[PDB]
């Protein structure tokens, strides 16, 4: 970080934005599919609806 | 104003089932509970099938499949199971610190003793059972003299591989 | 505006070659690189001849001369070697945390497996090679299911002595 | 203005008897000294009879009763014993860090060597004595090349059970 | 440090004097000889001059 200011990159400030981005990515993946670790069945693969 | 279970004790007790004692290092690990019923607080846990889950069933642990760690007392646990981690919940396993646990031995334990696990139920003791049904947690030791069925604090390190004892 | 090596990936990748995953404990150790060429990021290292140096050559490690640790991804490394620690440089070895490494096994690995080192090249795998050319890092375990030639995170403890396997 | 014990040294020395070298992890443990005389600074200690005490007598340690740790240089120690922990005093045992200790070996030690304890006196060395009077501290290693009767720093981990050597 | 403070010793300021001194020692050793860890050839052992 003391070295990425020599090139004007602002390392700590670039990480929070991308952390929020990956946050939204995770929320989306949970909402539309399932992980099979907490048994969160999603909208596209729920096993109780008729196909 | 609830006076039930009043015993008029001489002085304060020592700890509860799974409480820790402060020290700088501690590996506390987040796992997901896999057993249908919950898991108690000061208990041993095995490696689950969900790649981050844990089970309270340690009947099949071996030197090739060592146990995972020991749960800790959380005090914020869904108030539907009295003192347990409910199904599908963060488990907070510990594998480096010093923790209070329950003694299951006839003659009790003293300061520096080996820790032996009984695979049948998952209880800690001083000596091997004697029918290929006990493991020795190689890096582990006691820290208190205690009688049968009392609380004793022990120091734990789960990176050392266990030793099978027949 | 460089669009080469665009693969239009479905979602973000998991990690890079030698990146760590946050946790409270970590022994990170400063060593000096001794090999003429550099040393890669997620790699094993042996004990150098300079009393604080390290080499990337682990062809002669034994239970009597255990390996030293695993390097970590530094991201500030002299820009002349692409992703390496150049000769005569602080190496930042790690021997306690959890680190992403590369898998070299036919069938892949799953959550809890032994970690076997192939002394010939210095690659990690699931089972022993079978010609007195592999060690078992006794205190080590995987933490991810991964296929051949993919990244998997493993938990490492180098104070436990290794085990020789013929 | 005290010029006694002037040796006109070429440059600064390396450390003192029991000083530590900075690193993030360290288990420092508070014990109470039980021996009638004090305990020196860089010394090994056994498990006392007071459930939190320690003794400087390690003549009876075994794999079943492993040693407890190594004391550290405190610099605030009652000024009546020169460099010791007096009777009935907090001892500050260490069992994870890297510490400077005294070498007792004919040929000296080099970077990576086993650490052998001589139970008769409690001195550290490179190889086993040879009459069932030495232990190997399984998780322990040196970090400096040093001659006989000099200071060398070693890395220590006391959760790994010791190994008996005849 | 609290026992050294009531004696007028100033432990934090007495550990900085000697740290500066050992820093100067290190700079001297680097200047007048080599480490063989960074290949910092010194004045007395540089291999590029004629002997």
């Amino acid at each position: 970080v003391n070295q990425a200011i020599m090139l004007g990159m602002n390392l700590p400030g670039e990480k929070a934005n991308l952390a929020r981005l990956v946050y939204e990515r995770m929320v989306d993946r949970v909402a539309f599919t399932g992980d099979a670790e907490k048994d969160f069945k999603g909208l596209f693969n729920n096993g109780a609806v008729t196909a | 104003m609830a006076p039930y279970n009043e015993t008029y004790a001489s002085d304060y007790a020592f700890a509860y089932e799974g409480m820790v004692s402060d020290i700088a290092p501690a590996d506390i690990i987040s796992r997901t509970v896999e057993t249908s019923a919950g898991i108690g607080f000061g208990k041993i846990v095995a490696q689950g099938t969900s790649d981050r889950g844990c089970k309270a069933d340690v009947s099949a642990v071996s030197p090739t499949a060592p146990p995972l760690g020991i749960t800790v007392r959380s005090q914020a646990t869904e108030n539907l199971t009295l003192d347990k981690y409910p199904r599908y919940d963060g488990a907070a396993i510990m594998r480096k610190g010093v923790i209070w646990v329950l003694v299951t031995d006839a003659g009790g334990v003293v300061a520096g003793d080996p820790v032996w696990l009984k695979k049948s139920d998952g209880t800690f003791s001083n000596a091997d059972v004697g029918s290929s049904g006990g493991l020795r947690l190689a890096g582990c030791r006691w820290d208190t003299s205690a009688a049968n069925g009392a609380l004793a604090r022990m120091r734990v390190d789960f990176d050392v591989p266990p030793v099978a004892g027949a």
